[PDB]
RNA sequence: UUGGGCGUAAAGCGCGCGUAGGCGGUUUUUUAAGUCUGAUGUGAAAGCCCACGGCUCAACCGUGGAGGGUCAUUGGAAACU
RNA sequence: CGAAGGCGACUUUCUGGUCUGUAACUGACGCUGAUGUGCGAAAGCGUGGGGAUCAAACAGGAUUAGAUACCCUGGUAGUCCACGCCGUAAACGAUGAGUGCUAAGUGUUAGGGGGUUUCCGCCCCUUAGUGCUGCAGCUAACGCAUUAAGCACUCCGCCUGG
RNA sequence: GGUGGUGCAUGGUUGUCGUCAGCUCGUGUCGUGAGAUGUUGGGUUAAGUCCCGCAACGAGCGCAACCCUUAAGCUUAGUUG
């Protein structure tokens, strides 16, 4: 669905960044003001534009674009991956082996590798896979399932995302720029505005932020898809 | 809607263990000839394959010309670091006005109606930065027209 | 390039042994009549380009044990050849009666005595690319085990031969029963020896 | 200028301190002197537009208009001076 | 901080000048550039010292299978300060000096506005700078950049083969 | 037929970097370019063989207790042992 509630957003930790001088001038259109350093989100296009973000998506999931809700908070390993879930996908909980994606097609080929190596230890003769074998493919397995998630089992491509601090975890998006993609996101303070094509200056403390947005985006890709 | 035409190669030998390939990195314009010539690069290896294995990477993306058809009215030129070109306009009815390495890609856009002041640095890979700098920055006329508040020819 | 000259790899898996040799009296002439005769068939064959060795000898009742699957030179028509040998190669071995021929299988792909088939393939140094070097292209991905190429034959008067590479890659690379053979012939130089150092991968 | 730059490469000063000056910030306002003269008498050849004749084609020659549409001659007046 | 070479014991000086907070005020009254300004370090440099230290030379020693040399006391001057400087250093910014910015940030010397005053400290604005990075720009890249190796208005000189 | 000479005419013959445990390679992929992956920062066995953290994933090349060998049975049995 569209927007999110007001009381959650607002107290329970949206508006809420890091200190002055790691300054945004750059998302200075979203920006209010700091407390004490703390900075703070103007409190209007975080609903407005958000239900702009669920028009942007509406006609992105009416012909099929499920976003992948991303795992880089530590809310997000858990619940923004859950809410992945919700849509339809899968999360992204382990880390880039430093440019897959802008060095993007011979590790771009993970995709196929976690589509590969997971069904392959998940078929039938897991017994005929040998323990030899499965001594690797276990202490792999942790890792191979957290790498890549959003064209794990939705393998079409997500029309957007939900960046947190994009100031790291544009590794993803500004890498898949060659792959030429948008990217909407409730971003962190001192961030990209640029790679995400809304950006609110979201603090992650408020789940409300990922429920009634994030995985709200999980139903608008339920709602606006129909 | 881009251009066809080939724009050369490179055959790179690296100081190595073994015997020193010599991969064809070629770089080639494709599409159907509109006006918005979009080239590419591509680093390549066999003789008859690395001009497919470097289109291969030349389409991955291809740049827009958005062409002022006819002729661009005014001086139509541009410039990035040490490259750069220069075109007077002059009239249509003229056969083709080109220079040296820039013959083949003024076909390419349908204008052949400005001239080639062949200007910009000495250098290879850069001239093809010199060259594609004069008509990648271009904006059309009635649409700037319009964007400066008045009409397409209040301003004329 | 300080390299000895193997001839078997990996011996007890993968490499075998055909011997199946019973001519036990006159290791002076009978061994010579089975061992003399192998000094002969190296230029009638047409270019061979043959698979590998089978040698055997029947209860000392032998026929000859040399395949070289390329048909027609040791067929003829149903026991033209074979059956003139009867009568000929009655001077080789004992009767020797109606030699033997196989089929051969992308003889390219068999290790050992795939080098004529590539000796005969730049030797000839004149259209020796298309015409006779063609099979270097045919025969390279059947998914040989010993993967390693080569041709110094006669290039320029080249006395070492040639590789190919590229880089990267993993893998736990160790593995020890595969199979591979030499292979060294008699194009002159005529200044400083070069015996054509010959091998393909299939 | 139009159609070069000067760290390395064609080239940027131990140094700074200084007069004329070049240029230093201007805000208003008057002249017509210059900032595509008005229009014409108005224009060097192998050289301002066409017509020409002869040129074995040519090789090469010349001719008229256009005399220009090019200077002079007349002008006075912005939002710089 | 100085015209630089450069500028170092401290009580002090002029605190000249930087310097930021105030700047109390007539009306272009400046950078570079004819003028002209001075010197520029030492090697060396025109007097007593000076062989006192250090110190070339010499001695005298010798590596392991090699000195008088790395080695140097006596010691040659020299070294050095109370009377004369050259116009040279990696004085390099290989990067000339005026008007102003290039997302800007950055902690900070100075001087200030301050809140809180603290217990002379925490927080905000601050600039000559101080650094750090870092936007644009920059050149081939080295790499430069709110303080250039960029950006728009000033001059200078250089050179477009060496 | 050479022994008279040339390995040097080439088969060769072959001693020989060097068991180097190493030599690697594709799908490829970044660096405008002169440059970038494997076999990893923390801890584990006979032949470049990895995990929490590193640009990797996929095969060979020299070489498994490899088939003997020492063995425990047997097996086969009295034949000659």
């Amino acid at each position: 669905m569209a927007v999110i509630s007001m009381k959650q957003l607002l107290e329970a930790g949206v508006h809420f960044g890091h200190q002055t001088r790691r300054w945004n001038p750059k998302m200075k259109k979203y920006i209010f003001t700091e407390r004490n350093g703390i900075y703070i989100i103007d409190l209007q296009k975080t609903v407005k534009k958000v239900d702009e973000a669920y028009n942007f998506l509406k006609q992105v999931s009416e012909d099929g674009g499920q976003v992948l809700f991303v795992g880089t908070k530590k809310q997000a390993q858990e619940s923004v991956k859950s809410e992945a879930e919700r849509a339809g996908q899968f999360y992204i909980n382990q880390r880039w082996l430093g440019g897959l994606l802008t060095n993007y097609k011979t590790i771009s080929k993970r995709i196929k590798r976690i589509s590969e190596i997971e069904k392959m230890e998940e078929d039938g003769l897991f017994e005929v896979l040998p323990k030899k074998e499965v001594v690797e493919l276990k202490k792999e397995y942790d890792r191979l399932i957290k790498f890549l998630g959003g064209i794990r089992d939705m393998k079409s491509m997500p029309q957007a995302l939900f960046v947190v601090d994009p100031r790291k975890e544009r590794n993803a998006i500004a890498e898949a720029r060659k792959l030429n993609i948008p990217i909407v996101g409730i971003v962190d303070t001192n961030c990209d505005p640029d790679e995400i094509d809304y950006v609110i200056p979201a603090n992650d403390d408020a789940i409300r932020a990922v429920k009634l947005l994030t995985a709200k985006m999980a139903d608008a890709i339920l709602e606006g898809q129909q | 809607e881009f251009e066809e035409r080939v724009v050369t190669i490179n055959r790179v030998a690296k100081v190595v263990k073994g015997g020193r390939r010599f991969r064809f990195t070629a770089l080639v314009v494709v599409g159907d000839k509109n006006g918005r010539v979009g080239f590419g690069t591509g680093k390549a290896q066999e003789v008859p394959e690395a001009i497919k294995k470097a289109v291969e990477a030349a389409k991955k993306d291809l740049v827009v010309v958005p062409r002022v058809e006819g002729t661009t009215p005014h001086t139509i030129t541009g410039r990035y670091g040490s490259g750069s070109v220069f075109m007077k306009p002059a009239a249509p009815g003229t056969g083709v006005i080109a220079g040296g390495p820039v013959r083949a890609v003024l076909e390419l856009a349908g204008i052949t109606d400005i001239l080639s002041k062949s200007l910009g640095s000495n250098t290879p890979i850069n001239m093809v930065r010199a060259t594609i700098d004069g008509l990648q920055n271009l904006k059309n006329a009635e649409d700037v027209a319009k964007l400066r508040g008045k009409t397409v020819e209040e301003l004329y | 390039g300080q390299k000895i000259n193997p001839i078997g790899l990996r011996v007890g898996i993968i490499r075998d042994w055909e011997a199946k040799w019973y001519a036990e009296k006159d290791f002076a002439s009978l061994l010579h009549e089975d061992l003399k005769i192998r000094k002969f068939i190296d230029n009638e064959l047409k270019e061979a380009s043959v698979s590998h060795v089978e040698i055997e000898r029947a209860a000392n009742r032998i026929n000859i044990a040399i395949h070289t699957g390329k048909p027609g030179m040791v067929i003829g028509k149903g026991g033209s050849e074979i059956e003139k040998l009867r009568n000929k190669l009655n001077a080789l071995t004992d009767k020797k009666v109606h030699i033997n021929v196989i089929e051969i299988k992308k003889v390219d792909l068999d290790a050992r005595l795939v080098a004529e088939n590539i000796a005969r393939q730049l030797e000839n140094r004149a259209s020796f690319r298309r015409v006779q070097k063609q099979a270097i292209t045919r025969a390279m991905k059947l998914g040989a085990k010993g993967i390693k190429t080569q041709v110094s034959g006669r290039l320029g008067g080249a006395d070492i031969a040639r590789a190919e590479q590229y880089s990267e890659g993993t893998v736990p690379l160790h593995t020890l029963r595969a199979d591979i053979d030499y292979a060294h012939a008699e194009a002159d130089t005529t200044y400083g020896k070069l015996g054509v150092k010959v091998w393909i991968y299939r």
